[PDB]
RNA sequence: AACGAGGAAUUCCUAGUAAGCGCAAGUCAUCAGCUUGCGUUGAUUACGUCCCUGCCCUUCACAC
């Protein structure tokens, strides 16, 4: 079977499901290229993982992301978290663990929200 | 750590692979003659190489930079690196 | 009034300068230096404005006894500025110096 | 009203003003409140030190600028000649003197004042 | 500098009602307001009586 | 041989208001104005007309004189400097209500009519033109500091302060700035009404001055200083 | 000229006015010299303050 | 000496614009301004004007109100964007503020060739009041660096907002003028005048 | 005729908070002159101090 991994990203009610499989660098969001994600002002937000680790790593995989719920911003954050988590999971499962560590180090160095869900749970005081 | 493997070629190139997946990661090109020794310290930070041209290169494996270069009078035949004390001996041609 | 607009963006107006109460026939950017603007007016003074500072001219060249309708910047000589009036004289100025009197 | 430390600073200014005055007066030859209270300047400052509660004492001492610490040291030096006062309040002087030195030790050592070196030497022995 | 005069009603009273140019327009406003005040009072008394 | 301005037609100077904060100006704050209303119809409380009522209110009748505040408003607005559009008048009532006076206004001359306006102003919070084209008198929000020009020199009138030449003081002061004078329209008392705002206090003459004459004397010096003529 | 002073201790139980904190600051130019000053904003140790005048000593502000 | 980590040219089946790849090379604000050369001129403001972490867009969705001094770590541009949205009508609209700041940085680069982020940092350094008054009359006190940063951002934003409230100018252009003037140190900026007034009144009651 | 963001005084508020936007439901009391839910966008300023104003509490080692 084709090697594949699945991951989830969540921000408020926005949920993104990312499938990462062996491939030829085909990144899609809701059946469209990643370049067409909107709003354009926040597009680079979704690009943040792809640029942090370099496009070479993506050149060998296809990523398909399906997003539902929430608004524009929450969907953008869901997409980026899903892409990062899926990439790290794929490098864990079907590539060396050293690359996994390098990816985790880079992402947590830049923004830990890319991996850990940001849940603003209420705190009575 | 058992993650990387260094191969020294007779044409002066050092190729670094990953043992788990056998995928090439980095290639270092300083020596023009055959590389007769490679070693990496216990901390996986500073890397040292030697070649028949007589130069001993000092590398920073993390940053992939040339820390320094040392030229010896004669060609170098073999290398033994002691990780505990950070001393390495070189068997020179003379 | 002299206005500077983003080319290809008519809606936006970057900078608006009231160079003089008289008509301002010539408004040419300096080829060597981007930030400085020269405006020649029927007031017969060819003020040399700066984009960053629009309230007062960086320099004001004078000495033209009639309308100045011609302004040119000499290539390779950023300090030099040439203005020609209907007096029949072509006046050359040195902005590096104090100026306001043709060289 | 005046708080701990602020009271001590006021007392140091008064008592050491007279101690400087008499020494200059004696050197050349070779106030109302103290007269009203009928106490020698050593006692007046020493009396003020006693009234400060111990829980507020350390916090009171830190508030003083350095220029009063030099005043504080001379007060201790002046007390030394009065053996009766010293053995009466020996534990109190020792605790306060050490806390002052420990708190601003760095700034004390920097000074090159020869007179200060002699005072601590006398205060030491 | 241009000069103008202030507009004001001599012997102003804020509790008093703003003067209206039209008498019919003023009078109806008086009659409408009496209706709202009178209607609100009558409903209030009826509700209390019913309770 | 400087060329002339293109158009020499006389052009009315701009009307200067709170919104404009860059232009040079001379501001007069008639501090502690005595302007209050009360029912008998509502009437502006007066020192001589209403003695019986004010005794009941408990405030001392000596400090119940709007005529001083009217008087200062009269002289300031008819001064040439206001005619030159370089003057704007602010009034601080004793109670703490702050009134903006548009320079355009033409207050009625007789003191009786003036009292008619104040009650409307204090109650309607604004006064409108006869032609209804701008608001002449408008109440605004304390503190006075925010409405004043951003870069501005503040002074008060103190009899005890050193005497200065108003002309000399203005010229030595910078240009892009503006000047505020806090004058006490109150009849008599300590000169601390504006001490919270002001930085330093000055006197115009060794001799004592009424609120009206002091304002006239100061504004004229600016006219000579600024070449207002 | 303006001096720079690094806070080394935020004094407590000083009885200062609300929102004003008494601190002890050592000059960067001379680490030895120390001076006690009043600070208006949120202040913590190891931050640097710009002192216009280096002579005045702080006094309790009530 | 060379170290080579890529042996095959990277072509992705999904087309990616060339600008995005040059962004792969280095992180730049809006992919147009580099954080490498920006430095805070005043030493005191360092550790409270945060420019070390390059970001692509001002929107970060971070948590900076939890602890007392987290606002320091927040990038300065994002704080400027946040301070840009006020007066109720603009409350909740961060995307508009990001667009305004993008346009303003473009304008600043246009009028002056300097790096716009450098101009922003210079303005924030220059408009920070170094000595203030407290009501007792008044009496002079010093100001903490965080309060300087906060008041500098607030003064710049409020001045730019007021200048274009009832003027033909748009917020972006007046903000650009305010930042340029403040970085220059000129009096023409509202923030510089307010700062000078505060320091002068503090000096009077010193 | 009235009006161009609303004076003095006074009230509330510390993070998914203030504020803006709409969509649903009407659940035995209340509510439609409206009430309650739901999601979306989402900040500034404090997070110290008892100086002022109120309320409150006190007078089994070692070390003190």
């Amino acid at each position: 079977a084709v090697p594949s991994v699945q991951t989830f990203g969540k921000k408020k009610s926005a949920t993104a499901v990312a499938h990462v499989k062996a491939g030829k660098g085909l990144i899609k969001v809701n059946g469209s290229p990643i370049t067409l994600v909107e709003p354009e002002i926040l597009r680079f937000k979704v690009y943040e993982p792809l640029l942090l680790v370099g496009l070479d790593k993506f050149s060998n995989i296809d990523i398909r992301v399906r997003v539902t719920g929430g608004g524009h911003v929450s969907q953008v954050y869901a997409i980026r978290q899903a892409i990062a988590k899926g990439l790290v999971a794929y490098h864990q499962k079907y590539v060396d663990e050293q690359s996994k560590n390098e990816l985790k180090k880079a992402f947590t160095s830049y923004d830990r929200t890319l991996l850990i869900a940001d849940s603003r749970r209420p705190e009575p005081k | 750590c058992g993650n990387f493997g260094f191969i020294g070629s007779s044409n002066g190139s050092i190729t670094i692979y990953n043992m788990q997946s056998g995928i090439l990661r980095k290639k270092y090109k300083l020596h023009k003659r055959a590389v007769t020794g490679i070693s990496l310290d216990g901390m996986n930070r500073k890397m040292v190489s030697c070649g028949l041209d007589g130069i001993v290169g000092f590398y920073d494996f993390n940053k992939s930079t040339l820390l320094g270069k040392l030229k010896l009078d004669a060609p170098i035949t073999a290398m033994v690196y002691h990780r505990s004390s950070d001393l390495f001996a070189l068997a020179l041609d003379d | 009034l002299v206005s500077v607009y983003d080319s290809y963006n008519p809606r936006t107006i970057l900078l608006s300068i009231n160079a003089s109460t008289h008509p301002t026939h010539v408004t040419k950017f300096h080829t060597q230096d981007n930030k400085i603007l020269a405006t020649a007016s029927d007031d017969r003074v060819t003020r040399l404005w700066d984009i960053s500072n629009a309230y007062e001219p960086q320099l004001e060249l004078t000495g033209a006894t009639d309308y100045v309708r011609t302004l040119s910047f000499i290539p390779a000589a950023p300090h030099l500025v040439a203005t020609g009036s209907y007096d029949g004289l072509i006046r050359l100025y040195d902005t590096r110096s104090s100026g306001s009197t043709p060289i | 009203s005046l708080k701990a430390g602020e009271r001590l600073m006021e007392a140091l200014d008064l008592g050491i003003a007279e101690i400087e005055g008499l020494e200059a007066y004696n050197r050349d030859m070779k106030n109302a409140v103290l007269i009203a209270v009928n106490k020698t300047p050593e006692q007046y400052i020493m009396d003020t030190l006693l009234r400060i509660r111990m829980s507020q004492l350390e916090d009171a001492l830190m508030v003083m600028p350095f220029s009063y610490v030099l005043k504080f040291l001379k007060f201790i030096d002046t007390v030394m000649q009065n053996k009766t006062l010293l053995h009466s309040h020996l534990p109190l002087i020792c605790k306060n003197l050490f806390f002052i030195i420990k708190f601003n030790h760095k700034e004390l050592v920097s000074q090159k004042n020869e007179e200060l070196k002699l005072q601590i030497n006398r205060v030491k022995t | 500098i241009p000069t103008h005069a202030p507009k004001y009603e001599e012997n102003f009273n804020p509790d008093k009602k703003s003067y209206d140019p039209d008498r019919t327009r003023s009078e109806i406003n008086k009659m409408k307001a009496q209706l709202k005040k009178e209607r609100k009072f009558t409903m209030k008394e009826i509700r209390k009586d019913a309770k | 041989q400087k060329a002339l301005p293109a158009s020499l037609v006389p052009q009315a100077p701009p009307v200067l208001t709170s919104k404009d904060k860059i232009t040079k100006r001379m501001i007069v704050v008639l501090a502690m104005a005595s302007l209050e209303t009360h029912k008998i119809k509502y009437v502006l409380l007066n020192c001589d007309d209403h003695q019986g009522l004010l005794k009941k209110m408990g405030r001392d009748i000596s400090e119940a004189r709007p005529d001083i505040t009217h008087q200062c408003l009269l002289t300031l607005l008819d001064s040439p400097i206001n005619k030159a559009g370089k003057l704007q008048v602010y009034i601080q009532t004793s109670r703490g209500i702050l009134i903006e006076v548009n320079p355009t206004v033409r207050i009625p001359r007789t003191f009786k009519r003036f009292s008619g306006l104040m009650v409307q102003l204090l109650h309607k919070l604004s006064i409108r033109s006869v032609n209804s084209e701008e608001k002449l008198l408008k109440v605004i929000k304390n503190p006075i500091t925010d409405h004043l020009p951003t870069k501005c020199r503040k002074v008060t009138l103190s009899f005890d302060a050193p005497v200065i030449r108003v002309q000399d003081y203005i010229e030595k002061l910078d240009d892009d700035e503006s000047i505020c004078v806090f004058v006490g329209a109150m009849a008599r008392g300590k000169d601390n009404f504006a001490d919270e705002y002001v930085d330093e206090k000055v006197g115009l003459s060794n001799y004592p001055l009424s609120a009206s004459v002091a304002c006239s004397k100061f504004c004229h010096g600016a006219e000579d200083a600024w070449n207002i003529l | 000229p303006v001096t720079l002073a690094k806070v080394i201790k935020v004094l407590g139980r000083t009885g200062s006015r609300g929102g004003v904190t008494q601190v002890r600051v050592e000059f960067l130019e001379d680490t030895s010299r120390t001076i006690v000053r009043n600070v208006k904003g949120p202040v913590r140790e190891n931050d640097i303050l710009v002192l216009m005048e280096s002579e005045r000593e702080a006094r309790r502000l009530r | 000496f060379e170290v080579v980590e890529e042996f095959t040219p990277v072509v992705l089946a999904t087309p990616i614009p060339e600008e995005v790849q040059q962004a792969q090379t280095e992180i730049k604000l809006f992919n147009k301004w580099s954080f490498e050369e920006v430095e805070v001129k005043d030493a005191s403001l360092v550790d409270y004007v945060q420019v070390r972490q390059p970001i692509f867009v001002a929107h970060t969705a971070g948590r900076y109100a939890n602890k007392r001094f987290r606002k320091a770590q927040c990038p300065i541009i994002e704080r400027l964007t946040n301070s840009l949205m006020m007066n109720g009508r603009n409350n909740g609209k961060k995307l508009k503020a990001v667009r305004i700041i993008k346009h303003t940085l473009d304008i600043i680069n246009v009028l002056t060739d300097q790096n716009p982020i450098q101009v922003v940092v210079d303005a924030i350094t220059n408009t920070g009041p170094r000595e203030d008054t407290t009501r007792v009359r008044r009496q002079a006190v010093d100001v903490s660096p965080l309060r300087r940063v906060n008041q500098a951002i607030a003064l710049l934003t409020i001045g730019a907002r007021e200048a274009a409230f009832r003027n033909i100018k748009t917020i972006a252009e007046t903000l650009a003028e305010e930042l340029i003037n403040a970085a220059k140190g000129s009096s023409t900026s509202y923030a510089i005048k307010k700062k000078d007034e505060l320091e002068r009144v503090a000096k009077s009651n010193r």
